Parts: structure tokens; C-alpha cells; sequence
């Protein structure tokens, strides 16, 4: 974590900011991660 | 004896041989900035050919003593 | 654009001397220096005018140089950033005075008489960075500052810093000493060719088509001049420093 | 004499001692730029003839003073 | 005889090689910090700019000299 | 006398070591560049032999020359 | 007072009465046979010294030969071998050894010309012979437009043995005029190990001649 600190406080660049560090306007299409148990009766938090 | 032939050469040649070692790092420099990331495109593309045309002066002063040797 | 006519010839020379000889030898660089003093004193009472904290009012102007100046010595050092601060200030806005004055109108024709006769028609301009003299005495005035500031700091590390550098085997010294030595005819050497050589330039270039040839040349001239009054300021410090460190 | 032609020989040798150095720099910088990455060929190949051109721009200076002398 | 002008060719030649190479360095790396870093592009810009202006100081010298020298 | 032999020796001698190593500094750009990534090799096949066809066209204006003083 | 001469010689001509290259040679030709007589005759199963010439020189070289060029070191060990054990022995010899070329009532150019000789024909036989018209590959060939320089490479490869027997001869030649200028002046050596300085260059000179001989062939090779 404080290697990313570290490193994003050098990259200032937006061109040498590319790759996961393209902070892309006009925002169109999004990805989300979903993480559930494997099995039930986990209780309500595969309802939350 | 032709001592002003000599001076034109010596002229010529000693003022022709900087700007061709110093265009090579030069445009070499700003290739690789822009193999890097071409954003700075242009502004680079103006950053080198102000740089280049210093060194075209020299060319251009190297060319003229001999001419005045010339004529 | 076409400068059909104005290429009368060039004539250029080591220095010119200056009149009021005889009660006291006084050489046109002498001229050039007093008139450079004035107006740095003026500057001076102008900038510091009522001195009521005014913002703004052309005293800013000099209040921010000093200030930049001073950031400048204390980002070199700290140990004598505050005694020799006016040591620096005062080649700072001096050097770069020289260095001014030299493209007014007729600079290096100022005080003749006369292509007719030019019997003892000598420019009485002589521009005081353009003059040897001056700039020996404020070398030596440097590297005297920075050898009295080294003996006072460490009496003992200004000698150890070369005799005892390396006792055993050889050692820094002599060769450090010499080149501290060189350095102050070195600085005095550069304020003699520079400013002698924009002076040199603007009569020989422009004496062949003074039309935009003068012009970019004049531009370099000042640019070189305020670099190399920056870069003798800085160099004091550094060399004090060094002396110090 | 003589003199002349020992003029043109420099001529020529001191008009070619920078060029060479030059062009030299030149392709070393633009083959490492275009290694690093495709997609800007077009742009380092236009680069590099606007290179070549300048250095043998005073080459043909060179050149061509040599060849006045030799008349 | 033509000695002199030899001297005017030399002094000329000899002057502009310095600056000329010289120059080519400063921009490359000038350049190269665009690629890398262009933050500094005001600071880049203002040191390229003085260091040049060292190096047609330099060039200057030269050449005024070898006016000198032709006059 | 054999100041023809010393145009000669001028021409082939200067004028040579600027090619000489500008072909040296071309491989060894083109090497790295290979090294680095070898799927580009046969744009770097296409690109040395131009630049060392030209940094040797250089070269033979050099030598051709001093075949001309030979005659 | 400087004294230094070449001992340039004709080696077609037949051998003068001083032979003064041809007598170094038979006494470094004497030297090396007796040290492997003395390594021969007194062998044992694990040797110190007799033994440890053999492995730390032969078997390296053909290791360092193998690693270079594997399967084709094989081929010609012999030619690499003949450059080792020799040359630097008879520069050793001639290292001011006791005589100094003082007190007479590689250097020559001939020798290292026809060692020259010997590699290029080296070339001639083994190299390409796994193609045959190999020296013809990358030469006016129909591309020639990328390889017109190929023939001048064969040329310069024709000039590179030339080049190998001027390294032969220079350096050892030189080694000889800088001990005779160190006795003229500032005899024994120097104040630097000049001798030793001379006989590691002549080590350094052999050795490089070997490997330019192994990657010579190497090259014909591909």
C-alpha cells in the first residue's frame, strides 16, 4: 500500500499516467466484483 | 600559393561538422521521448526544430566565411 | 532590411581613458563606475522612498530581487548567509549595471569629441565590466572575503583543508590552493572577457549591415551579462562554502 | 600547386567527419525508439528522413564546395 | 598572403564545432526530461535557454574574434 | 611535389572515422533494440541497412574522391 | 646508447648462418619438449605441476573452444593447440632470457606471415566446407543490394590473417625495443614491473591470437 502511495505520488504525468492509472473520461462501461458465499445459511449476509 | 582555397576548405569542412553530431542526439533524444508516450507530439516536434535551426546558424556562419573568402 | 549605407568601419581597443587627470587619474571606466554607482544609490533611495511597508510602487521590484537573492545564498549556505549577504548584493545589481548601459544609444561611440580628426576624441563610456582593472579589484576583494571567512570560521581547517588534507602520502592541498588561487584570476578573467566581448560584437557585427544583425546579438549580450553577474554572486558564495564545508 | 587539392581532400574529409557521426545517432536513436514500440512507425520514419535530410544536407555543402574547388 | 584567412577559417570552424555539439546534448536532454517528468516544462525551458545561451556566447566569441581577425 | 599524396591521405583519412563508428553506433542500436524485443527484427532489418547505406554513401564520397586526386 | 635492429628475414630464402629468429625458435622448440618429458615419462594418476600444465592449459582450451564452437573445436584442435604452446614460448624465451640479443659476435615478419598462411588455408579447407559455396553466400548475390559490401567483407577476412600475423609480429617487437630502450636508459626494466608487464602482454597477445584463430573459424562457420 505505501508502495502505491509512493509511486502515485511520483507519476503526475496524465500521458505517463496510462495503464490502471488512466483516470478515463466519459465514463461508459463498469465493472463490478461480487464476492457470496459458496453455500447457504450464511444468515442475512448473502441478502446484504 | 592558394592559401584562401585551403582557408574556404578548412571553413566549409570545420563549420559543416557540428550540426550533423549534434541533429543525431538531438532527434534521437526526442524519438525516444515519444516512443515513450507520443502526447507531447507537436510540443516536442517544436521543442527540436527551434534546437536544430541554432545549429543551422553555425551551418549558415561556417557557409558564409567561405563564400567571402570566395568572392 | 536592405542597410544601404551606415557601414562607416569598426574600431575597437582594450580600454578608453577618461579627462580629470590631473588632479587625480581618472581613466573612462572610472566614468562608467561612478555613473553606475549613482545610479544603484538612486534605485536605492527611490526603492526605499517612505519604506512604510508601500506594496507595489517600483520598490516591490527591488524589495522581491533582494529577496530571491537572499533565498538563493541561504539555499547555498546559512553559516555567513546573513554578514556576507551584502557582500554578494553588492556585485548583484553592480555587475548587472555594467552589463546595462552598454546598448544605450552610441555606448561605445559615447564621449568622442568625430570620424574627421579623432585627435584625442577618446569614448568616455569605457562600460566598468568592460575593463580589467575593475574586474581584478572585485576578484581580489572576493577571494580575499572568502580567505578572511575561512581563517575565521576554521583557521584550522583552511590550512588542514590542504596541508593536512592527506599528511600521509600526498595530499588535496597545493593543488587545491592553486586551484583556489586560479579562481580568483579566473573570476577576474571572465568579467574581462565578458561584457569586453558584447562590446566587441556589437561594433564588428553591426558594422556590417546594423539592421536586425545588432538586434538578436544585444539580446544575448544582456542575457549573457545578467547570467554571468548571477553566476559571480553564486560563485562567491559557492567558493565560501567550500571554503567553509 | 598542389594546394588546391589538398584543400579539396579536407573539404571533402571535414564535411564528412560530422554527417557520419550524425546519421550514425540518428538510426541508433530511431531503431531503439521504434524497438520499444510499434504503432508510431510512420511518425519515427518521418523523423528519420527529416534527419538524413539535414545531415546530408551540409554533406552535399561539403560536397558541392569541393566541386567548385576542383574547377 | 592568405595565412590570415587560414586563421579566420580555423577561428571560424573551431568555434562553431563547441557550440554545435554542444547544443545537440542540451536538447536531447531537454527533451528527454519532456518524456519524463513534463512538469518541469517552465523550469526545462528556462535552463535550456540559458544553457545555450552559454553555448552562442561561446560561438559569439568565436566568431567576433574571427571578424577581428578578417578585419 | 607530394602534396597530391598528402590530398589523398586527407581525404581518405578524414572523413572515414565519422562513418567508421556512425555504422558502429547503427548495429549496436539496432542490437539492443533486437534484444529487447525480437518480434520488430524485421523492421530492424529494414532500417540498417538504409542507414548503414547512407552513413557508407558518406564513406565513398570520401574514397571516390581520393581516386578523383589519384587520377 | 640505443642499439635495437630488425631481424626481418626471407623465410623462402634459405636460413642465414645467425638465424637469430630460427635459433629462438629451436630453443623454445627444446624448452617445450622438455617439459614434456618431464610431465610424460614422470606421470602419475593425479600429477601436481606435470599434470596440472596438461589440464589447466589443453583441456581448458578445448573447453573454452567446446563452449565457443561445440563439434567444431574437434575439428580443428590441432590448428588451435599449434598457436598455444608456442609464440608465447618463444616470447619468453626471447624475454630477455639471460641473453637479451647481447653479447653475438615471432618477431620476424616471415614466421608470422606464414603462421597467417597456415590459418588462412585453415580457412580454405575446413571453413565452409560443410556448404562448399559458402564463401559465395552473401556476396553479389541476388541480394546483393544488402550485401554488396560481402565480397570486401571476404576481403577483410583475407586481410583479418594479415592483420593476425601484424599483431604476432607487433607487440613482441615492441616488448624487444621497449627492454632495449629501458637498458639505454633507466636500465632493469623499470620502476614498474616492465618485464613483467611484457611477458603478460606477450601471454595476453598469444592467447588472443588463439581465440581470434577459434572465432576466425567460427565465423566461416556461419
Amino acid at each position: 500500500r505505501e508502495v502505491m502511495a509512493n509511486l502515485t505520488a511520483r507519476v503526475v504525468g496524465a500521458a505517463r499516467r496510462g495503464t490502471l492509472l488512466e483516470k478515463r473520461e466519459t465514463v461508459k462501461s463498469v465493472a463490478l466484483l461480487v464476492v457470496t458465499p459458496d453455500r447457504g445459511l450464511c444468515g442475512s449476509l448473502v441478502a446484504n | 600559393e592558394g592559401l584562401n582555397l585551403v582557408a574556404t576548405a578548412l571553413a566549409v569542412g570545420l563549420g559543416a561538422i557540428g550540426p550533423g553530431v549534434g541533429i543525431g542526439i538531438i532527434v534521437s533524444g526526442a524519438v525516444q521521448a515519444i516512443g515513450r508516450n507520443p502526447e507531447i507530439e507537436n510540443r516536442v516536434v517544436t521543442y527540436m526544430f527551434i534546437g536544430i535551426a541554432f545549429t543551422e546558424a553555425l551551418a549558415i556562419f561556417g557557409l558564409v566565411i567561405a563564400f567571402l573568402i570566395g568572392f | 532590411f536592405f542597410l544601404y549605407t551606415g557601414p562607416p568601419h569598426v574600431e575597437v581597443a582594450a580600454e578608453v581613458i577618461f579627462d580629470g587627470i590631473p588632479g587625480f587619474p581618472i581613466t573612462n571606466s572610472f566614468v562608467v563606475a561612478i555613473i553606475i554607482d549613482i545610479f544603484v544609490i538612486a534605485l536605492a533611495v527611490a526603492a526605499t522612498r517612505n519604506l512604510q511597508m508601500v506594496p507595489r510602487g517600483l520598490q516591490n521590484v527591488m524589495e522581491f530581487i533582494l529577496e530571491s537573492l537572499y533565498n538563493l545564498f541561504r539555499n547555498i549556505n546559512a553559516k555567513y548567509v546573513a554578514t556576507a549577504f551584502p557582500l554578494v548584493a553588492t556585485i548583484f545589481l553592480f555587475v548587472l549595471f555594467g552589463n546595462w548601459f552598454g546598448l544605450l544609444p552610441g555606448v561605445g561611440s559615447i564621449g568622442v569629441c568625430c570620424a574627421a580628426q579623432g585627435k584625442k576624441l577618446v569614448p568616455l563610456f569605457r562600460a566598468p565590466a568592460a575593463d580589467l582593472n575593475f574586474t581584478f579589484a572585485i576578484a581580489v576583494i572576493s577571494f580575499v572575503f572568502i580567505e578572511y571567512w575561512g581563517f575565521r570560521a576554521l583557521g584550522p581547517g583552511y590550512l588542514k583543508k590542504f596541508f593536512n588534507t592527506n599528511g600521509i602520502m600526498s595530499f588535496v592541498g597545493i593543488i587545491e590552493f592553486i586551484s583556489e588561487l586560479v579562481k580568483p584570476f579566473a573570476l577576474a578573467f571572465r568579467l574581462f572577457g565578458n561584457i569586453f566581448a558584447g562590446e566587441v560584437l556589437l561594433v564588428v557585427m553591426a558594422f556590417l549591415v546594423p539592421l536586425l544583425l545588432p538586434l538578436p546579438f544585444y539580446g544575448f549580450e544582456v542575457f549573457v551579462g545578467f547570467i554571468q553577474a548571477l553566476i559571480f554572486a553564486l560563485l562567491t558564495y559557492a567558493f565560501l562554502n567550500i571554503a567553509v564545508t
